DNA sequence: ATGAACTTCAAAAAAAAAAA
């Protein structure tokens, strides 16, 4: 249940936010306010607002990732997502509004399915 | 078999001592029994009324049979000793005189020609002296309660002489024998054979007898009287040569069951159910029973009466039958009787439509669910109604859901429409709207009215891919997370977002799921937040896009999906388990 | 384990009723409870009554709900029933399952309501769980023998020549009573902490209000026989003795079904008991039940019986049940939930309704009816609507239950002999009833309190204002009109010259009894001295309910001789008047609204116009009235005798309908609604409270006299649950029909001092 | 009553706010989902016109069938306590009640009202029928999460002293809603809706947003009221062949709008003058 | 004379969960 080549900007941004929070929640798993808890509200609606700051904020999570290769694992799928994101849309379309939540939970599943990211990375 | 199963319990109830009219008579509802002395002299006009809230007109006195007057010169027919306030007093409430005096000119003639043929009775010599009075009959109008018999059109007065005190003039053991002689001589020289019902010679009865309880008036259940319903120039009862002894039997068999406890409306279709011939009542069980066991015809009719009643009781039990119950589901046409049902089958075979009703209606319930296992139709339809089940449309709804339930027919679209209306109007999906929508959608699938979809199940289908059902599940988990995050909520995302998440998912689910990370954050058990987010990932994995608008097909799914997933969440360990198998 | 009952002890401890001994004791208790009837048969339902209490789930609920070793409401009745139906016999199993699965849910139908056929078919999982509990830890496998061959004995030891189907329901309720009594007597032997009932545990006088049964007869009823016979020797007590000298000779003969044909004031309440306790001592009868149509003669017999027998007299008004507390009630009133007392006097609407009940609570009594002597005073009011079920069950009880129903009404109930119309035996009633009075007819002539004057045989009807003038001509006129509306019309037609007193169902029972009490003392002033102001009482059937009024003259509307007899009972009550009282029946305007009332007049009229009613207080004319009366409405109303006819088929044997034939068994046809109109009854102004219901006639009117200036208020309806204080409410209701409500918008306080609106 | 039939295009915009929250959708503005274009119920603008008339008129013959403690059956039963208490013969009692409720209540005279409810006051259709207001372009409902440093009942009060109930403030960053409306003459005859009541309605449409301001609305304005007054009681031209004269488009090079200066409202009054007037009341 | 037209007939019928 993840269309890795969907190209729906809402869906690719949802996927991107899912991996962003996956990294944040693997950077420090004990986290009061993940970017879902603090950024999702606009990441789903105003991707330009956060997703700029979400990637100020991303390399530092990739650093904080304990398993230094896991950082490559997750950064690679950030790039895989962002190939489909020619631009962070100013305001997510309403279709795209919902598809962002779709993407968040699709890509979150893809990340929490056991071998998926580590596998799918190894076919690149 | 429609009638030989009625003849063959008249012959059972007449032999079970159940008190059915015996071979010449009729349990006529005589409302205003007349009292006279031994030589005329009207004593009292007693009314044997006072039954169910519409004061049904009289204690059923088992009097000589109604002769089916029914004609322009109807006055000549003149039932024996009970007829009519127009036949007994020559008093015409609305028929005018010479249409009530000619009745009384023949009713008196009937009584007198009985008196000449039955003298020294003191019951009929009394009335024949009361019908040769013209003044005591006038005194009948000047009675205390005469004004109440004049109110009932077609009042049937009858002549109980005093000094018999329960026994009519038409009950004495000479009129009783006269009728048993006037239904054994006059109704035996008729067309010689051959019975439709019994097959015996048994002189044929033209004019089958006015089965009462179906129509607005006692109508001749089997009656071929129009220029062409007659088949072979047979003319009105020789089209169906039923013997007098057999015509009487099934006519008075319907008459009692449409006046007995056998009568019950399946739905809008008054039905007489009676047990078939019971098995020989296997010896051990007959050892305790004295006699031994007797085939009371209307014995276990409750098994079927409390089967259709179970659809409203909600007390349906999957029955094991092999006790076959005749179920003649007659209904009025205008003044014919339409046999809508005929079932010699068991109550188990009759239940196959209510079983399918209560299996298409099966819906999840947790532990100590306040909801019945099989949910009563009135309480089920009460989830469609405004706030209390009387305004659910008595033609496309309560009167048609029942027909769609009593018969395993397709529940009307007016359930999706009404159940959905209440789902997003009560802002919640009561078991009863989820269950009723499950029944609708299951039968819409089964009827090929809902093509692509697959039938719902009791349980949450952690599958089903249905862009309405999976968003119903998504809403259920979202509201569970909210109600798990805020235990006491005044506006759950149900009460706030349901009306548009059910019918318009992009309008809402793009914003429900921004509330979602905050709800998950607020879950005091962060592991519970992980579990609920996991299952909303699973739910939403079946979702490729929130649809712009949910078809009426899927807003029923949404409601069903909502209730499925919310009773999955409120299952004992379901989410903890399903999460742990990933 | 297993924890049948978890009692949180008064000392904040917890005691466990072991289901082992719970079932064992209940079975043993309802083996003595049934005599030759179901001795070892009812126990096999006693053994099983709470088999489902073995449920592993219930042994987690009875703990959770009763706080044993720290809310689901787990069914347990059905499991024992399913166990029975699979083990004994399709007949005996379902017989026994009626008892078992009903033992808390009330006796169930097979099909219609609370159907057993449903519960048993759904008990398979529950029975599996409960039987797994039963086998799991304890309870030797031969603890439930369910020996059908042995159980076939007491069935066939009682059902000589097989089981009658039309009255197999009576076990289904009597042995049900044995079970429910035993379980209740044992659950509340453990809800109060005695761990036993039949033993001295709950037989201790502090447990369930023991009362003397046969020794008290020789002491106290003989005491009141001597102290009453030696009091006076006049025109009375020469026939009162003539009554209770054959009522004592009648107790010898077997004749298991009797009747006392004594008019008012002829030792009706003193010889009915007299015949009973001589027929109780003789024929091993362990109980005397005395039943009344209305809770008015209930007081007149409570007083008389206590004056005879002290304090043993247990009672339930079922309407009043005065709210005095602290072990005079709720201790003796704990002995009348089941009538486990030798002399129970209640109404034959808590007798027959319970004697035909299905509810668990009501059914505890059919135990004590069986092997008793039920006395039916004013039995002529046994509803003809429910006359067939009542008469078949009392006939069966008389035949083989060792009872003796006594019809100690004034006239008689013609409770059938065989009133057969064609060949069918409508109301197959009481066989060969003995009139314990040697001369029924001449004694009513010899003990004729009042000469009666019927309306003219022609159809003329006296007018409301006409009879108002007629009663204005003479003092102290009772005037019993048929309807409440007739009472309003008569009260609206009487001159203000004399005191007019209105009494209809438009009033409250406490306010009612107040009216009757003031009428009583008005009559007393009429006898002792004189009331210069003219006296009369507009009334309805309320005075007809045996209220103690000695009216010199009673005009009563045109209706049934049953009611004419009751009116005559209020005329020259107890005598002490001149030669005879005067009761006159008036053919009022339109009469007798509907129902049994209108058939009442349509019979009494149809006699006096036809040469009958030569002396319309003679029993021969009364039996004629009832002979007409039964056979004029459906002698069996809705279905009851047909519902309870056991209906045996191989698949669904013994399919009796009980909660169908208990819910439809309503002797009080309370059609419509009951509104409570607050009439401030009275007050002692001593921190008053004091509804003062049964001392109205004595305490109030001896301190404050009859001058109509009494002022006292007693307001109620605190709108609290309180689990009690309920007889301040509907002790004061009135009962309009559904027609009279939409013409009223509630308009409270509109009920006047004479009636309601 | 009016003797011309009017079809008006009422362009009104919202700048930063919730023009009409969908109770079905939290409170986020009503939206045509499959096109994202916003919606503002006809009842919403009828409400703000009601609020405007309740604001300005303050006199009988222009009441509003009204605000919260507005049990409508109370007003309806006021109708039956009139000259038509009994004198109007229940059949036409409801019709006389309609005539009353139309006289008194400008809400009822102008829009309709389902007043068949209490002492039945009939059923007024209402000459003025605003349609739903579908924004020209997809409103990009912002859903501004806000905060409150205060809570409500001490059941949601924090387990510490820090009470707060953030809540959500949905705003349309701009939406030029376009409400087609119809002043039907045939029902103006029914309600007595006059050209005075109609001029009141035009003032109300132009000025209904200057006065109905909320923290929710933010800033709504009436960007144009182009009223097509037909010569006949009938329609000179089909209504939509008129509404297509008011073509509102996003201007040349705006990706999506943020002000009325991003919409070109081209009004085509070129040939409607067949027999018919276009009066640009609001724009 | 056969067949439509007409005139009589008769006077409805009513429900619906707990939970031991
Ligand atoms: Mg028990």
């Amino acid at each position: 249940g993840l269309d890795r080549n969907r190209q729906d900007i809402g869906y690719v941004l949802g996927r991107l936010f899912a991996v962003l929070e996956k990294i944040q929640a693997e950077a420090n798993p004990g986290l009061n306010a993940t970017i879902a808890d603090r950024y999702f509200g606009s990441a789903s609606s105003t991707p330009i607002a956060v997703f700029g700051t979400l990637m100020r904020l991303l390399p530092h999570h990739l650093n904080k990732l304990e398993f230094e290769g896991r950082a490559v694992q997750l950064q690679w799928e950030i790039r895989q997502i962002l190939e489909h994101c020619q631009r962070f849309p100013n305001h997510l379309n309403l279709e795209q509004q919902g598809l962002f939540a779709i993407g968040y939970y699709h890509e979150t599943q893809f990340l929490f399915t056991k071998d998926a990211l580590k596998n799918l990375f190894n076919e690149a | 078999m429609i009638l030989h199963a009625l003849t063959q319990y008249y012959q059972r109830k007449a032999e079970s001592d159940g008190g059915i009219a015996q071979e010449g008579f009729e349990n006529k509802e005589i409302p205003f029994i007349i009292v006279i002395d031994k030589q005329g002299n009207f004593i009292q006009l007693e009314d044997t009324r006072e039954l169910k809230v519409k004061k049904k007109v009289g204690r059923t006195f088992l009097v000589p049979k109604g002769l089916g007057r029914s004609g322009s010169k109807s006055y000549e027919v003149s039932n024996l000793l009970w007829d009519h306030y127009g036949y007994v007093l020559a008093y015409a409430g609305e028929k005018g005189q010479e249409q009530a005096d000619k009745q009384h000119a023949s009713f008196t003639a009937k009584v007198n020609e009985l008196k000449q043929a039955l003298p020294d009775d003191a019951g009929v010599t009394a009335v024949a002296a009361f019908l040769s009075s013209a003044e005591e009959k006038s005194k009948v109008m000047q009675a205390a309660n005469w004004a109440e018999c004049a109110k009932v059109k077609g009042c049937n007065l009858s002549f109980r002489l005093v000094d018999e005190a329960v026994d009519l003039v038409c009950q004495s053991k000479a009129v009783r024998e006269y009728v048993s002689q006037a239904n054994q001589t006059q109704s035996d020289n008729a067309q010689k054979g051959i019975c439709l019902v019994t097959g015996k010679a048994a002189p044929i009865a033209r004019l089958h007898n006015a089965v009462k309880g179906v129509n607005a008036k006692p109508a001749p259940f089997a009656s071929v009287n129009l220029s062409a319903f007659e088949s072979y120039g047979k003319e009105q009862g020789f089209a169906f040569p039923i013997g007098e002894q057999a015509m009487f039997e099934y006519t008075t068999a319907l008459n009692t069951l449409l006046a007995g406890e056998n009568r019950f409306r399946i739905g809008d279709v008054t039905t007489v159910c009676w047990g078939a011939k019971r098995t020989p009542l296997e010896e051990s069980l007959a050892s305790m029973i004295n006699g031994g066991g007797k085939d009371n015809p209307d014995a276990h009719i409750d098994a079927v009466k409390a089967l259709y009643k179970s659809l409203y009781n909600g007390q349906y039990c999957k029955p094991d039958g092999e006790d076959k119950f005749y179920l003649l589901g007659l209904s009025p046409n205008s003044a014919r009787i339409v046999v809508r049902f005929w079932h010699e089958t068991t109550v188990a075979a009759l239940s196959e439509s209510i079983a399918a009703w209560y299996d298409d209606l099966q819906m999840v319930r947790g532990e100590n669910s306040p909801y019945p296992e099989y949910m009563p139709l009135p309480r089920l339809l009460g989830n469609l109604v405004l706030d209390g089940k009387m305004e659910n449309l008595p033609s496309d709804l309560i009167a048609q859901i029942t027909d769609a339930a009593l018969n395993n027919r397709v529940l009307p679209v007016s359930l999706l429409q009404a159940a959905l209306r209440r789902n997003k109007a009560e802002q919640k999906i009561t078991y009863g709207r989820a269950s009723l929508l499950k029944a609708y959608i299951n039968r819409a699938i089964r009827a090929g009215r809902l093509k692509n979809m697959k039938e719902l199940t009791m349980g949450l289908d952690r599958n089903r891919q249905d862009i309405g059902y999976v968003l119903g599940r998504l809403f259920a988990v979202l509201e569970k997370i909210q109600a798990e995050a805020n235990p006491g909520l005044n506006a759950t995302i149900a009460d706030r977002y349901f009306g548009s998440a059910s019918s318009t998912p992009i309008a809402v689910f793009g914003t429900l799921m921004r509330l979602l990370p905050h709800h998950l954050n607020k879950l005091e058990f962060e592991g519970r937040a992980v579990q609920l987010q996991w299952e909303i990932r699973q739910i939403l994995e079946h979702c490729q896009r929130f649809p712009n608008h949910l078809n009426l097909e899927q807003q029923g799914l949404f409601a069903i999906g909502y209730y499925h997933e919310t009773q999955f969440l409120f299952t004992k360990d379901a989410l903890k388990n399903l999460f742990n198998e990933a | 384990d297993y924890i049948a009952h978890a009692r949180q002890d008064s000392s904040n401890a917890w005691h466990s009723h072991p289901l082992q001994k719970h079932l064992q004791k209940v079975a043993q208790l309802a083996k003595r409870f049934a005599g030759r009837y179901g001795s070892l048969f009812a126990e096999y339902a006693g053994l099983l009554h709470d088999l489902g209490k073995f449920q592993e789930s219930f042994q987690k609920y009875i703990r959770n709900a009763s706080g044993f070793e720290k809310l689901r409401k787990i069914p347990h009745s059905t499991a024992g029933a399913k166990y029975a139906v699979e083990r004994l016999n399709p007949f005996f199993g379902h017989l026994l399952a009626y008892l078992i699965a009903g033992h808390h849910a009330g006796l169930a139908d097979w099909y219609d309501k609370g159907s057993l056929k449903r519960r048993l078919q759904q008990a398979d999982d529950e029975l599996a769980a409960s039987l797994s509990g039963f086998v799991e830890s304890s309870l030797p496998e031969d603890f439930f023998p369910l020996s059908d061959d042995d159980l076939m004995r007491d069935f066939f030891a009682f059902w000589e020549d097989g089981a009658k189907l039309e009255e197999l329901h009576i076990w289904m309720r009597f042995l049900f009573s044995c079970l429910v009594d035993a379980d209740f007597l044992d659950t509340e032997a453990f809800m109060n902490g005695y761990a036993d009932a039949d033993a001295a545990a709950a037989a201790a006088a502090a447990a369930a209000a023991a009362a003397a049964a046969a020794r008290r007869y020789a002491e106290q009823y003989a005491q009141l026989s001597a102290a009453e016979d030696a009091d006076k020797n006049s025109s009375l007590n020469q026939e009162r003795h003539a009554i209770l000298q054959q009522c004592f000779s009648a107790a010898e003969t077997d004749r298991t079904l009797f009747s006392l044909t004594v008019p008012t004031g002829g030792g009706k309440t003193l010889a009915s008991l007299g015949f009973a306790l001589k027929h109780a001592l003789k024929f091993g009868k362990k109980r005397i039940i005395y039943a009344i149509p209305f809770t008015s003669i209930i007081e007149q017999n409570a007083n008389v019986f206590r004056n005879a027998l002290g304090d043993d007299v247990v009672l339930e008004h079922h309407s009043n049940l005065e709210v005095k507390e602290d072990k005079e009630t709720a201790k003796t009133r704990l002995a009348t939930e089941n009538w486990d007392a030798p002399l129970i006097v209640t109404t034959n609407v808590q007798l027959f309704e319970s004697l035909f009940a299905a509810k668990t609570s009501r059914c505890r009594k059919i135990h004590n009816i069986a092997d008793s002597v039920v006395i039916l005073d004013e039995a002529q009011q046994l509803p003809r609507d429910f006359q067939k079920p009542i008469t078949d069950m009392m006939r069966v009880l008389a035949r083989d239950y060792g009872v003796t129903f006594v019809l100690c009404t004034a006239t008689q109930p013609e409770l059938g002999k065989n009133i057969d119309a064609f060949g069918r035996t409508i109301l197959e009633g009481l066989p060969d009833v003995r009139e314990i009075v040697a001369d029924k007819i001449a004694l009513s002539e010899k003990l004729r309190r009042v000469r009666i004057k019927m309306p003219p045989p022609n159809g003329e009807t006296q007018s409301w204002q006409k009879i108002a003038d007629e009663i204005a001509a003479r003092p102290c006129v009772l005037a019993v009109v048929n309807t409440r509306k007739h009472a309003q019309k008569l009260f609206a037609a009487l001159p203000s010259n004399g005191i007019k007193l209105h009494l209809s169902a438009n009033m409250c029972a406490t306010h009612c009894s107040e009216v009757i009490a003031l009428v009583r003392r008005y009559l007393a002033l009429y006898r002792a001295g004189s009331l210069h102001k003219p006296l009369w009482l507009v009334s309805t059937q309320l005075i007809e309910a045996g209220v103690d009024l000695d009216f010199p003259c009673v005009y009563r509307a045109m209706a049934g001789l049953d009611s004419i007899a009751q009116a005559a009972g209020r005329c020259n009550r107890e005598g002490k008047l001149p030669q005879l009282g005067e009761v006159v029946v008036f053919r009022a305007e339109e009469g007798a609204p509907s129902g049994s009332l209108k058939q009442g007049q349509d019979i009494t009229e149809e006699m006096l116009k036809a040469g009958l009613l030569d002396d319309p207080l003679s029993p021969l004319a009364f039996a004629e009235y009832f002979r007409r009366f039964n056979g004029k409405g459906d002698v069996d109303k809705h279905d009851i005798t047909r519902l309870l006819t056991a209906e045996a088929s191989n698949e669904n044997p013994l399919a009796i309908k009980f909660r169908t034939a208990a819910e439809r068994f309503h002797l009080i046809d309370n059609q419509g609604v009951a509104l409570i109109v607050p009439f401030i009854p009275l007050a002692h102004w001593e921190k008053d409270g004091s509804p003062q219901i049964v001392e109205a006639e004595l305490d109030d009117f001896f301190r404050r006299h009859l001058a109509a200036a009494a002022a006292a208020a007693a307001w109620a309806a605190a709108a609290a649950a309180a689990a009690a204080a309920f007889p301040q409410p509907p002790d004061n209701p009135d009962n309009p029909f559904g027609t009279d409500q939409p013409l009223l918008a509630a308009a409270a306080a509109a009920a006047a001092a004479a009636a309601a609106a | 009553t009016i003797e011309k039939r009017y079809d008006f295009v009422f362009l009104f915009d919202v700048q930063d706010g919730n023009p009409n929250g969908d109770p079905d959708a939290g409170n986020l503005p009503r939206i045509d989902p499959q096109t994202g274009e916003g919606l503002v119920t006809d009842v919403c603008l009828k409400r703000k016109v009601r609020n405007f008339i309740q604001m300005t008129q303050n006199d009988e013959h222009h009441d509003i069938f009204i605000r919260e403690k507005g049990i409508l059956n109370n007003l309806i039963d006021e109708a039956h306590e009139q000259e038509n208490v009994k004198g109007k013969e229940k059949g036409e009692k409801t019709e006389a009640a309609r005539q009353y409720m139309c006289s008194r209540y400008y809400d009822i005279r102008t829009f309709g009202a389902v007043m068949t409810t209490g002492k039945n006051a009939g059923q007024v259709r209402g000459p003025v029928q605003l349609t739903f207001s579908r924004s020209i372009d997809p409103i990009m409902t912002l859903e501004h999460s806000i905060t409150r440093m205060a809570v409500t009942n001490e059941k949601d009060a924090s387990e510490t002293g820090d009470n707060r109930t953030m809540g959500r403030k949905f705003t349309v960053p701009y939406g030029l809603y376009r409400c087609h409306g119809f002043i039907s003459t045939h029902f103006a005859k029914q309600t007595g809706f006059s050209e005075n009541d109609l001029e009141l309605f035009w003032q109300a449409l132009v000025n209904m947003f200057d006065h109905d301001h909320s923290a929710a609305r933010g800033q709504m304005n009436a960007r144009g009221l182009y009223v097509f007054e037909h010569s006949n009681n009938l329609g000179d031209a089909p209504a939509d062949s008129l509404f297509k004269r008011i073509q509102v488009v996003k201007k040349d090079g705006v990706e999506v709008v943020r002000s009325f200066d991003d919409y070109l409202v081209s009004v085509d009054d070129k040939n409607l003058e067949e027999t018919k007037l276009l009066r640009k009341l609001g724009g």
